[PDB]
C-alpha cells in the first residue's frame, strides 16, 4: 500500500513535468511560426 | 499485480517525457539554427539595402 501510493505520486509528477514540456513545445512552435512569418515577408521584400 | 501495473505505466510515462524532450531538443535546435539563419538573412537584408 505505502509503495503503491508513492509510485502513483511519482507517476503523477512525471505527468506534471510532461504537461510542462508540452507547454514549452507549443511555445517553441509558436515562436517558429511567427519567425517564419517574418521570414516570409522578408522573402516578399526580396522579390521586390 | 498493482506493482506490475505501475511497472507497466511508469516506464511509458518516462518514455513519453523523453519523447517530449525529443521534440523540445529538436524544435529548440531548429529555433537556434533559424536565429543563425536570421542573422544571415539580416546580412541579406544588408545586401538588399
Amino acid at each position: 500500500n505505502q509503495h503503491i501510493i508513492r509510485l502513483e505520486s511519482l507517476q503523477a509528477e512525471i505527468k506534471m513535468l510532461s504537461d510542462r514540456k508540452r507547454e514549452l513545445e507549443h511555445r517553441l512552435s509558436a515562436t517558429l511560426e511567427e519567425n517564419d512569418l517574418l521570414q516570409g515577408t522578408v522573402e516578399e521584400l526580396q522579390d521586390r | 499485480q498493482h506493482i506490475i501495473r505501475l511497472e507497466s505505466l511508469q516506464a511509458e510515462i518516462k518514455m513519453l517525457s523523453d519523447r517530449k524532450r525529443e521534440l523540445e531538443h529538436r524544435l529548440s535546435a531548429t529555433l537556434e539554427e533559424n536565429d543563425l539563419l536570421q542573422g544571415t538573412v539580416e546580412e541579406l537584408q544588408d545586401r538588399v539595402l
